[PDB]
RNA sequence: GGGGGAUGACCCCAGGCGGUAGGGGAGCGUUCCCGAUGCCGAUGAAGGCCGACCCGCGAGGGCGGCUGGAGGUAAGGGAAG
RNA sequence: CAGGUGGAGCCUGGGAGUGAGGGCGCGAGCGAUAACGUCCGCGUCCGAGCGCGGGAACAACCGAGACCGCCAGCUAAGGCC
RNA sequence: ACCGUGAGGGAAAGGUGAAAAGAACCCCGGGAGGGGAGUGAAAUAGAGCCUGAAACCGUGGGCUUACAAGCAGUCACGGCCCCGCAAGGGGUUGUGGCGUGCCUAUUGAAGCAUGAGCCGGCGACUCACGGUCGUGGGCGAGCUUAAGCCGUUGAGGCGGAG
């Protein structure tokens, strides 16, 4: 079986927190957890969160050992924008958009013995 | 077209009449035409963009603003601004000539008795605004109502009767128009009510 | 006689209006105007006819 | 009766973006960049089948103007020796006769030089 | 052994047991023609003149048809010009029975 | 265009068929009306997403699957935001 | 007076667009027996043939007027180490 | 609402489901959010809720690419993958041939002339009354009514001033 959590309306930029995400594709819970924790980002304590309820969803929902889960896929996709205007000189406004993100991590027991 | 059939209460005789050997499948197209256009209610209508609700004001300058050019935002160019050559309340209404209204209600007729789906009669019996009186004098008359049926009399009580059925449309005489042969299957005539028909005409 | 066995004459109704649609057409883009000047322009020439 | 677009404008431009599907970037994803694209490739395409032609033709001769040049031969002499012996034949296409069937070939150019020597 | 023959101005090479598309012939969907014509034969020697005369290749109108539709489009630029044209052309399928020769 | 008298729509026959501004002629599709007290539709409407399939020169029309969940509307004519 | 049946001609009408042209050859004027200059006349091509082949590449020079298809043939200009 | 001292300007923004039956409880989490359970014919109908197109951004897979050069396509062959007995077809692109975007404006533009970031939706030859040709019809030494009056399930007829 395979087991997933996402965290939606995260406030922060997909192109940001992507780059620790592609961090942990593909490795074990164990390895992944010791990546994250010494990861320097702000992406790392929320794709941390995702990851840990992810497990806690295969073992208590889905039955599944934590010993031997990965992260079989993971990725996150973009919320939507929450555009903020910034003044500027001579009487300007930008807008500038607080973007937002989807992280979608998913695991799966390996293929061990 | 001649030979047509009457119901009096005694026999199924048979009355000779003087109607159009041929038709013109145009005229009566073009009578029609001219029925279902003179009742148009012409009442679809729009704004331009001088009835539209924004102001006359000039949006930026002319120049140097670095966008397009613009006047008000009732342009039609403006989501929200007027439109252009919309339609306006109007009168469909024409004035066919009165020769071919009457020519073309006789050759609805030939049309009809020509395929023997005329039938004139007489006092009816079943009478009175029930339907059910009706739908029996009706049915002993070989309206089985297995086709659409034009039923023409100045008698409220027959109206009255047949009205609610969903294959007949019910008319006084004085009423007789083409559109209203042509849909219905078959045509049904009181005497009276035939009578001012070849007064109309002629 | 019925109502789907109307239909008028070859000519008669004609309709088919022209345009400014589209190309292929061929009255299409500056439509039956040509590139122009007074003429092209909207409200148009003075009265021609004088 | 108003009539919106409604639905016609979007059908039309996946017909487009459907016969471009392939095309590089944009040219494949953007409609107008696809027209764009289609018209190019509309007359290449026609352009491209009458000098199909023309392009086999050239091949077709090298490999004749290189076999009979394997018995002392011009192509340019060959077609005559063909053309006298009435031998209009090869229609050039035929020079896979060349490479398959040079017996055959030979006796053609033996029949060649023949007349005309 | 093998024939060249000749059909819709073009120059075949057949041999019994081959389908072949053809340029659309007129005759019954499973008729039988041969057609006179022949430029060679597999065992040499007969080749001269246009056409051998002592030989002919048979077959069967295997049926007949449409091949694929091609698009032929032309666009000329500035000038507000495009034309689209479906083209499908009809072919005759053949089978090669008999080298009479 | 001429025959084929087939008056039809059908055949052989021979020609013409680059094209802007423009002229002319045929059609496709969109909204609405009559056809409708009808017909299609929960055994699934309209719309969407695919299709290497079928008919049309083309504009388009079909058909098949997935989505969708309540509408749609032939032949044949009419009017246009 | 004859040959000439042609997207020829003439008559009456409906609808136009155009009225900024350009290059080249030949005949002149202006210019300097200058200009991809200018202004006429006779032609032509481009314009509208920025479709094809040749000219290395190139609207108008040479060849040639592209309805569609073919992995058939002869050619024009131009070429064949 | 907002903009403007003021006169005045002036928007955006509708749709769960038949019914809230609007998700008790448990797990991760500070919450948000999710995973189970549960409701439902359907929960990518879960309330940023019918349908959910395109641009746009990701994840995974097939083909491909680090001695090549280009309006990005096309025409060939060929490799690799896929569908199908089958011949055949679909995807991809390695090499070879050919190839100066679209619109507009112009004598002339790939043009280093104008316009367009891309996508979706709104966006420009109409109507009335006259007139002039043409055309489909009616009646023809005649043709035709206007306003009105009568009638009428969207029924027509009378009305001859002009
Ligand atoms: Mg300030
Ligand atoms: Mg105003
Ligand atoms: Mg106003
Ligand atoms: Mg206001
Ligand atoms: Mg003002
Ligand atoms: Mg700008
Ligand atoms: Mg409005
Ligand atoms: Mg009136
Ligand atoms: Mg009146
Ligand atoms: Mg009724
Ligand atoms: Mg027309
Ligand atoms: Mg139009
Ligand atoms: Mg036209
Ligand atoms: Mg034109
Ligand atoms: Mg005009
Ligand atoms: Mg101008
Ligand atoms: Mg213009
Ligand atoms: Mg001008
Ligand atoms: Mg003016
Ligand atoms: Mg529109
Ligand atoms: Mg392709
Ligand atoms: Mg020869
Ligand atoms: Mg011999
Ligand atoms: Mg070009
Ligand atoms: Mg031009
Ligand atoms: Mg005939
Ligand atoms: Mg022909
Ligand atoms: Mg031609
Ligand atoms: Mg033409
Ligand atoms: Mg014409
Ligand atoms: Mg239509
Ligand atoms: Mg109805
Ligand atoms: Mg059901
Ligand atoms: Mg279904
Ligand atoms: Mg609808
Ligand atoms: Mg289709
Ligand atoms: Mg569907
Ligand atoms: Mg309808
Ligand atoms: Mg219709
Ligand atoms: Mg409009
Ligand atoms: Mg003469
Ligand atoms: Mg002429
Ligand atoms: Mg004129
Ligand atoms: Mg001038
Ligand atoms: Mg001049
Ligand atoms: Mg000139
Ligand atoms: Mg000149
Ligand atoms: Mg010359
Ligand atoms: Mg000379
Ligand atoms: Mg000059
Ligand atoms: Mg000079
Ligand atoms: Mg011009
Ligand atoms: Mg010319
Ligand atoms: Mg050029
Ligand atoms: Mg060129
Ligand atoms: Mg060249
Ligand atoms: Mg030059
Ligand atoms: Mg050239
Ligand atoms: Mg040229
Ligand atoms: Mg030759
Ligand atoms: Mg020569
Ligand atoms: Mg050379
Ligand atoms: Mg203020
Ligand atoms: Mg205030
Ligand atoms: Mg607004
Ligand atoms: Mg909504
Ligand atoms: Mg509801
Ligand atoms: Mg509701
Ligand atoms: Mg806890
Ligand atoms: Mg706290
Ligand atoms: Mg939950
Ligand atoms: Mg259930
Ligand atoms: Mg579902
Ligand atoms: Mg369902
Ligand atoms: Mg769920
Ligand atoms: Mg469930
Ligand atoms: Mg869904
Ligand atoms: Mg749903
Ligand atoms: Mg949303
Ligand atoms: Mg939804
Ligand atoms: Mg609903
Ligand atoms: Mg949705
Ligand atoms: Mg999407
Ligand atoms: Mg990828
Ligand atoms: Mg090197
Ligand atoms: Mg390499
Ligand atoms: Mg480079
Ligand atoms: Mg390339
Ligand atoms: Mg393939
Ligand atoms: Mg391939
Ligand atoms: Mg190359
Ligand atoms: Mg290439
Ligand atoms: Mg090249
Ligand atoms: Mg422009
Ligand atoms: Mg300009
Ligand atoms: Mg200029
Ligand atoms: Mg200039
Ligand atoms: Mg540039
Ligand atoms: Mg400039
Ligand atoms: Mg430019
Ligand atoms: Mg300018
Ligand atoms: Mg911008
Ligand atoms: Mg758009
Ligand atoms: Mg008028
Ligand atoms: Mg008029
Ligand atoms: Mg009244």
């Amino acid at each position: 079986m395979e087991a997933k959590a996402i965290a939606r309306y995260v406030r922060i930029s997909p192109r940001k927190v992507r780059l620790v995400v592609d961090l942990i594709r593909g490795k074990s819970l164990e390895e992944a957890r010791n990546i994250l924790r010494y990861t320097n980002k702000r992406g790392a304590y929320f794709v941390a969160k995702v990851l840990e309820s992810a497990a806690a969803n295969a073992v208590n929902n889905h039955d599944m050992l934590e010993d031997r889960l990965y992260v079989k896929a993971a990725y996150v996709d973009e919320g939507p924008a929450l555009k903020r205007v910034l003044p500027r000189a001579r009487g300007r406004a930008d807008i500038i958009k607080k973007r937002t993100s989807h992280i979608t991590v998913i695991l799966g027991e390996k293929h061990g013995k | 077209v001649y030979q047509i059939p009457v119901l009096s209460p005694s026999g199924r005789r048979e009355l000779a009449a003087d109607l159009p050997a041929e038709i013109n499948p145009h005229l009566l197209w073009e009578v029609v035409r001219w029925q279902l256009a003179k009742r148009r209610r012409g009442t679809a209508s729009t704004k331009t963009r001088g009835e539209v609700a924004y102001s006359g004001r000039k949006i930026w300058p002319q120049k140097h603003t670095g966008r397009a050019r613009h006047g008000d935002i009732g342009a039609p160019i403006f989501v929200g601004g007027g439109v252009v050559f919309g339609p306006k309340p109007r009168d469909y209404s024409y004035t066919l000539p009165k020769k071919v209204r009457k020519k073309g209600l006789a050759m609805a007729v030939a049309d009809r008795a020509r395929e023997g789906k005329l039938l004139l009669v007489e006092a009816f019996a079943g009478v009175n605004g029930k339907t059910k009186e009706f739908l029996a004098w009706a049915k002993e008359a070989g309206l089985d109502g297995s086709e659409s049926v034009l039923l023409v009399t100045g008698n409220e009580l027959v109206r009255r009767a047949a009205r609610n059925l969903p294959w007949v449309v019910t008319l006084a005489p004085e009423g007789l128009n083409v559109y209203d042969i042509v849909r219905t299957e078959r045509l049904v005539m009181d005497l009276d009510a035939w009578e001012v028909f070849q007064n109309r005409i002629g | 006689m019925k109502l789907s066995d109307l239909r008028p004459n070859p000519g008669a109704n004609k309709r088919r209006k022209r345009v400014g649609r589209g190309p292929g057409s061929g009255h299409g883009k500056t439509a039956t105007r040509g590139h122009k000047g007074q003429k092209s322009r909207s409200g148009g020439l003075k009265d021609p006819r004088r | 009766p108003r009539a919106k677009t409604g639905v016609v404008r979007r059908r039309k431009h996946k017909k487009i973006l459907k016969l471009a599907k392939g095309y590089w970037g944009l040219r494949s994803k953007s409609f107008r960049k696809a027209r764009e694209t289609l018209f190019a490739a509309g007359n290449y395409a026609y352009a491209h089948r009458k000098r199909r032609k023309r392009d086999f033709r050239r091949l077709w001769i090298v490999r004749i103007n290189a076999a009979c040049r394997q018995h002392g031969l011009n192509y340019s002499t060959f077609i005559h020796g063909l053309k006298k012996a009435g031998i209009e034949v090869d229609r050039k296409n035929l020079a896979d006769l060349a490479v398959r069937e040079p017996q055959v070939f030979a006796e053609l150019v033996e029949r060649a030089k023949a007349a005309q020597g | 052994m093998f024939a060249i023959v000749k059909t819709g101005g073009k120059q075949y090479r057949v041999e019994p047991g081959l389908k072949l598309r053809v340029e659309k012939l007129d005759a019954e969907p499973g008729a039988t023609v041969e057609l006179p014509v022949l430029l060679l034969g597999g065992e040499k020697t007969v080749v001269g003149t246009p056409v051998v005369e002592g030989a002919s290749v048979v077959a069967e109108v295997l049926g007949h048809g449409r091949g694929k539709k091609i698009l032929v489009s032309k666009f000329k630029a500035k000038v507000q010009y495009r034309r689209k044209k479906g083209h499908r052309q009809p072919y005759t399928e053949l089978l090669i029975k008999e080298i009479r020769g």
